[PDB]
């Protein structure tokens, strides 16, 4: 049974994005705490990630974008406003006390774990803080400041010829896509809502460019997708992907805003369905790096990643939530699982099979025997 | 009424707590013969028993 | 149920409509009741050239207005049409449009040196990555221990008991619950690992010199009057935690106020819900 | 200060007295003031033949009454007198006697078969005593342990903490004191010895299956109403503990009532003293 | 440093002699408990003594005296009264529930320890329950029912040619004397009040009989003896005793009613003085068997034997009494030691030296070189 490494820094739950802001880092602390009380903590190798310095963040980002982040504060907020606009820091990506500390922990977790995978001293490595996939080389976007994912992947390329990147998050993983848009060594597959939704990118025809053409897979989706519909379009596509792209290390971003009843999301997935993807990936027995990502009904974010951690340990846990410091957060029910809503699935079988086929064609263009 | 094992068979001792007055809370000790005759002091008990028991070393209060 | 091409009175392309009822009056004049197909402009690109939207707009006009018959197909049937059978007469619909409301069933990726990442080259079989692992991580729990679940469980009970007995030395159930919170447990799992999973050694750690150890989270640790301050600052500044500190709890560090907040949200005496 | 032998008017032995003052009146008559030495009979055997007691009786009588002079020695000086120097004139005193009040400073060993023990003969160098040591004793604490004072001390703290946490699971200071009583400690020293002074093994014993253990002495164990019964039975029957049971606590065993008694005598709310 | 074995059965404190009776077994439990809290318990080998059966009690006593004891109860108290008078059970030796159990524990402790000494697997052995020295072969006397001391000594004779018996108790140890009155193998030395006092025996001229003549030493005493006077007459005499009687096992009865402020006693000894005797004996490095005995101001009985146990371990203890279940018993002071009273010592130097000399003569009559 696969060996799992879990990365966590106690401080991460305590950093705060701002009044009225949906991204709430505290959800990782909630997970952490459930893991301890579900007895899972016990069963995996627990690491505190040291802070990632500007040194390794600039391995992808601008020497003067990170410089800006290292420097900016809420003190000198009116002094910098020039650079604030050039870098996207505001309306939905606030400045906030500790921001750079927050980035260092998220990035440290992902990088440390990548190394751990390259050093071949784990099979799976988990960092729920990480997964922040909207970030760009020279600007912040969609609550993401540093793209820990890219940096993580860049380290893996040192030992792995082909790195597969899978993205479940309801929002299209454009940061990780754009960063690797012109390379054939990394294939970015993404399943997301599309049409009057952020980030506006990742439609059927977004295939890549140059050497990276036919290496950026996307599955655009409308509202209300079931576990059943999602499963029936994830497994086929990913089996082909493995078949064709034949990777040697997987990085699964396990965005939890694709769950039902999310604050920002509009999909109808249950923890069970959501996790079935993690389990399917894990089954392909490749060095795997689970990251988190979005998720804005934190009670369920907690539930999800707690459950999905169990999946990486292939151990059973009861629906009965164990007592914990935040036990009272979990409704009148205090259960682990969520059920789907009456919400209407506007992804007709006809619409999913059209897209599926188009992708199967795209994937066939890769070399094989 | 408790059997007093050091006296002959059937002899009993009872201790009664005073409920009021000058010596409220102090107690009085009484002995009863087998027929139920009541005795209130060592010399009264020794006069009754005569030479059938030696009470020289008998502690009237504890019955030992 | 047929679809027809009506007069466009402006000179422009024909208006398309579905025939709901064909009526002839007493004087033999023929009039038709017709549901309107709206053009994409008129609905006031992913829209194809021949998109038409089925409206809730209903009109009646004489039969002389009809200049031709047409087909407005389903989307699937339009896409299936062969190149030869492509005509002026073929249109399609996939949307119902409310004309009164405006209602309808229910952003760029860049290329260049300033967008893509420089791809890190695969290391030679002789080359080494040069990465100091102690600068990156520090381990907090080994998963392969000489200990069994029972023993760890047991130790956790002990770690809890000490804690309760600690806070008895300067409410019984309260102190026990206090000592049963996660901070104490986490500290119990570290005490194990720091002492190399030696139960006997680890227990010394918990009672260093005959004296027990106390772990209190921000919830338990704050004074009655600090707690009080917090409930005034919240009810007055909402969830604005920098101002809550500046004006109400300036001696506390922001991040301790955050940790407190979340712990306080589960408070019993706390009832914002009904 | 001299001692004299006065007339005995009855014919009997002379009365002995100490001369306090010798007085002569105007007509040349001589009278003496004299403190009486009492004979043992007159003091109304360990008393020797020549015992005399110094009284507080003072009398005055004419000098013609004096028939001889004597020595009334200390006890040590009488016992030191040689056989030749033994006389009718030598007496002794060791007691002061109040004549008015009567006040005074402040059984056989047998021989035979039915008294002495039969002496047990020394065993031969080849003979063996034949005594099964397990039928005679069972050890409860070894004094040479692999453990140090610190560790035992520490374990005792732990044994106390469990106990407090045990009674928290169905007053904080009260439960801790309750858990700190001797019964819990003694049980802690046995738990060690039974587990071969293995700290790690012994701690399991204290938390058998994740659940702690409770040791309560008769003091703590009795119900409120049993305690009440006891304070009625005592105040009514004094310290007669068989009757206290028979009539007040007949469901308890005598020896538990004893153990309780003594523990109760230290009670705080208990104040028989002033 | 000498090895010590301590014998105790928890039940012993709970047996009760009767209302108004001075002998209170609870004083041993008080000691036991101090020993634990003074940390001494820790330092010695602790044994629970199994119950001594009629089998070994009849090794000295009547087959029908023990039979009587095994049988008698407070139930059949009026049925037996015939035998009660023949055996002395009454005025100051009551019948009481558990009586025979009590005897078995007291005797078991002493016997087990004797064996332990013979088996050469201890240097010192301590049984505070024991020491009950007024008992006779065929009758109870002075609160003593079974003479554990004799039985103990009888076992020691199996390995030891000469057994010395020393008795500090204020009352003359006539039970142990009478039992060995005609033997030269056991010498019984006793220091006690004499003259209008129990048991009426043990004056200067009580020397023994037959083979046992010049082997029963006695020191008669009046009221108010100091530590200073006692020390100055104990050491000289005992050094001669060792000199002459040359024993190979000592049994020291450490009666605590020779202390100051005893309820029944009228001597003026302090724990310090009292213990100086135990220390002096111990110094002669012989297999030693410490027993208790009388003592009727139990607060001090507790103190004494606690202290004297320390002496056998030659460890220091503070005057500060440690907390314990019966801590509140110990006055306003809560100290270990007692000081002597203003009470007047009627043992003049002349009277002690007369007796001393007479005893030195008696002891000289023994064989030597
Ligand atoms: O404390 P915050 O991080 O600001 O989040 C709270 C919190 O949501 P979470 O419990 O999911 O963190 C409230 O939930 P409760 O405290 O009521 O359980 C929620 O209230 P509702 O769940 O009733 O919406 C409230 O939302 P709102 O401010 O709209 O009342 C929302 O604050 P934010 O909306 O600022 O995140
Ligand atoms: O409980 P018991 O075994 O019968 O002994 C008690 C007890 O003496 P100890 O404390 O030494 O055992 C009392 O002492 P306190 O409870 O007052 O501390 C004492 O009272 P005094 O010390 O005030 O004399 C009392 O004696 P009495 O009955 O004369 O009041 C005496 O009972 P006994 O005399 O029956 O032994
Ligand atoms: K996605
Ligand atoms: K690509
Ligand atoms: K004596
Ligand atoms: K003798
Ligand atoms: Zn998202
Ligand atoms: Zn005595």
């Amino acid at each position: 049974r696969r060996k799992v490494c879990y990365y966590y820094d106690g401080d991460v739950g305590n950093y705060y994005y701002g009044q009225g802001h949906p991204m709430k880092p505290h959800r990782i602390r909630m997970t952490h705490n459930l893991l301890l009380n579900y007895g899972l903590y016990r069963k995996m190798e627990i690491y505190r990630p040291h802070k990632a310095n500007a040194e390794e963040m600039t391995k992808y980002h601008s020497d003067d974008y990170i410089k800006f982040l290292r420097s900016i504060r809420p003190d000198n907020m009116s002094e910098y406003s020039k650079q604030m606009q050039r870098f996207n820091v505001g309306e939905d990506c606030p400045v906030f006390d500790g921001l750079f500390e927050f980035c260092q922990l998220s990035t440290g977790g992902s990088v440390a774990s990548a190394v751990k995978l390259n050093k071949q001293q784990t099979d799976i490595a988990v960092n729920w803080a990480g997964g922040l996939h909207h970030a760009k080389k020279s600007e912040a976007s969609g609550f993401c400041y540093v793209n820990d994912i890219v940096l993580a992947i860049l380290e893996l390329l040192k030992y792995h010829q082909r790195v597969l990147y899978i993205d479940i998050d309801i929002h299209h993983g454009d940061g990780v896509e754009e960063a690797f848009y012109t390379t054939d060594r990394v294939m970015t597959v993404s399943f997301h809502k599309y049409g009057e939704y952020f980030p506006g990118t990742g439609d059927l025809r977004d295939i890549g460019a140059g050497k990276g053409k036919y290496y950026a897979v996307n599955y655009p989706l409308r509202d209300g997708i079931d576990d059943e519909s999602y499963e029936a379009i994830f497994k086929p596509v990913m089996s082909k992907v493995m078949e064709m792209f034949q990777p040697s290390a997987v990085v699964l971003q396990c965005g939890s805003d694709s769950l039902s009843g999310d604050r920002l999301g509009c999909f109808n997935l249950t923890i069970k369905g959501h996790a079935k993807c993690v389990e399917f990936v894990k089954s392909f027995n490749l060095p795997m790096l689970m990251l988190g990502g979005g998720g804005y009904t934190i009670r369920n974010v907690a539930r999800c990643w707690t459950y999905e951690t169990a999946v990486a340990l292939d151990t059973e846990i009861p629906n009965e939530l164990p007592y914990n410091d935040y036990f009272e957060y979990f409704g009148p029910d205090f259960k682990l699982h969520i059920s789907p809503s009456n919400m209407t699935n506007q992804n007709t079988n006809e619409y999913l099979e059209k897209i599926k086929q188009r992708l199967f064609e795209n994937l066939r263009m890769l070399p094989h025997a | 009424r408790m059997d007093c094992p050091a006296l002959p068979p059937g002899w009993k001792k009872e201790e009664v707590i005073r409920k009021s007055g000058l010596s409220a809370g102090k107690s009085d000790v009484y002995y009863f013969s087998p027929s139920g005759k009541k005795f209130r002091s060592k010399p009264q008990l020794a006069r009754y028993l005569g030479n059938t028991v030696d009470l020289s070393s008998f502690d009237f209060r504890t019955g030992k | 149920g047929d679809y027809v091409y009506f007069e466009n009175s402006s000179s422009n392309p024909y208006l398309i409509r579905r025939i709901e009822e064909l009526n002839k009056t007493a004087n033999g004049n023929v009039e038709a009741k017709v549901v309107c197909f709206y053009r994409r402009r008129d609905i006031s690109h992913q829209l194809r050239h021949r998109e038409l939207f089925l409206s809730r707009q209903l009109e009646s006009l004489p039969a002389t207005h009809i200049r031709g018959k047409c087909s407005v197909t389903l989307l699937n049937e339009t896409e299936s049409l062969k190149s030869y059978l492509e005509r002026e007469d073929f249109f399609f619909y996939s949307l119902v449009y409310d004309p009164q409301q405006k209602t309808l069933a229910d952003g760029e990726i860049r290329v260049g040196n300033r967008y893509q990442a420089d791809i890190t080259d695969l290391l030679k079989e002789g080359e080494e990555d040069g990465r100091d692992q102690s600068r990156l991580e520090t381990q907090v729990w080994e998963a392969h221990n000489p200990l069994t679940d029972k023993q760890i469980d047991q130790f956790l009970v002990v770690a809890r008991s000490v804690g309760t007995f600690a806070r008895a030395l300067d409410s019984l159930h309260m102190s026990a619950a206090a000592a049963s919170r996660d901070i104490t447990l986490f500290h119990a799992m570290d005490t194990l690992h720091k002492n190399i999973y030696d139960i006997s050694k680890a227990i010394s750690a918990l009672v260093p010199q005959g004296g027990p150890v106390l772990c209190r989270d921000e919830m338990e640790e704050w004074s009655a009057s600090e707690a009080n301050l917090f409930e005034e600052a919240l009810e007055k500044y909402g969830k604005d935690f920098t101002d809550i500190q500046q004006d109400f709890l300036p001696w506390k560090s922001l991040t301790s106020i955050i940790e407190y907040y979340y712990m306080w949200k589960t408070t019993d005496r706390y009832v914002q819900q009904k």
